[PDB]
């Protein structure tokens, strides 16, 4: 689950 | 198309109402209308386009992941596979729409480096969302299109942007995740994240330091 | 229609999958299909139907309120009206879908009292949502149709159910809200909510393990509404 | 802001 940009929410 | 009779300024204004209402599909459809007017997006407008499509595709990616997982843990009946397929098909339509907009209207030889990098990063990103659900010969074509878009954006960001610019940073983040999670190159991935993080500390002194955490957070997960 | 070629049991299963995936539009479409097979719903299936359409219409209602009050906070430029009407038309589309389902398939003379009351309460609730956005002659026919659906549900629940039955309470809660917020009859709202809360208090003894969590929770919302209204 | 049941 590596993070990406932009994030959600 | 559906939005052809509406004024550009009214479409932009309606996209902002839709955002406030958390109606992200309407937001996307309004912004697609605006782009189809054929004029450049301002920085504010690009972000409306980004945010609207990210939320639509975000929801669909999360739903695909829940269903794929139930499908993995359970295989006993075709239903789960059928519904996963259906979500998968809707996801792919959205990605195709975004890529159609980028190739037909947004990606130009002209403009701010920032603008050209933004759109090439979006193109790598939406090819990467396709690669996440793809198999076989199609996956290999999609991986090469993602790579080629990201690489082109990387060339520009390095010749024309500073190492702390959030777009350049986000771009290298996503491309490294692509390397590790999609293109099966942990070597290239790790190197890119470290090099990107390194060249950022060396120009430090915001949205810059989030993305710097994320490069390190990923690196932890990976090594 | 579009779900015509799918097995009833596959539609229920896919509705439960749409629920896990938080795809409430999908989930509603699946339950509509299951209903159109013409067989009665179990308790669990009723609950899938209600959840699907509450989430869909709940998001539309919340969106409509946001735009409505942006349309007032500046009351020109027609963009806010136009988008507000657009969300309004979609909301009416969903209400009409649900009212069509209740009329064509779900509301019958037969079946247990739970099921009868549940469908008629849903009918009142979905006319009430139409009422929230209607004007003129339309509004008056809509309010009258909501009242009549609620009143019939009330008559069955008093004859055939105990006063702490959750469906009974939930009904009386929604009807009291209709009085207060739609029919502009706040004394009627207040007396129904209090009478209801009290009759339920007078029997909290005779309350089921499974029902207790729900019935007490709803008695709590009656208390919270009475506080808001006095 | 009156409460109705079921809640969302």
């Amino acid at each position: 689950r590596s993070c990406t940009w932009p994030l959600p929410r | 198309g559906a939005m052809g009779s509406m004024e550009r300024a009214s479409l932009i204004q309606k996209a902002k109402l839709a955002e406030q209402a958390e109606r992200y599909e309407d937001m996307a459809a309004f912004m697609k209308g605006a782009v189809e007017k054929g004029e450049e997006l301002s920085c504010e407008e690009r972000n409306l386009l980004s945010v609207a499509y990210k939320n639509v595709v975000g929801g669909q990616r999360a739903a695909w992941r829940v269903l794929s997982s139930i499908e993995q843990k359970s295989n006993k009946g075709p239903e789960v596979r059928e519904y996963r397929e259906k979500v998968e098909t809707e996801l792919q339509g959205v990605c195709d729409t975004v890529l159609g907009l980028l190739d037909s209207h947004l990606i130009k030889e002209a403009g701010d480096a920032e603008s050209r990098v933004f759109y090439l990063k979006m193109k790598g990103d939406y090819y990467r969302y396709l690669a996440e659900v793809a198999t076989g010969d199609d996956k290999k074509r999609i991986i090469d299109s993602a790579r080629s878009a990201y690489q082109e954006a990387m060339d520009i960001s390095k010749k024309e942007m500073p190492p702390t610019n959030p777009i350049r940073l986000g771009l290298a983040l996503n491309f490294s995740v692509f390397h590790y999670e999609i293109a099966n190159s942990p070597e290239e991935a790790i190197s890119l994240a470290k090099t990107t993080f390194d060249e950022a500390m060396a120009d430090l002194h915001k949205d810059s330091t989030l993305i710097m955490q994320l490069l390190r957070d990923n690196l932890t997960l990976w090594t």
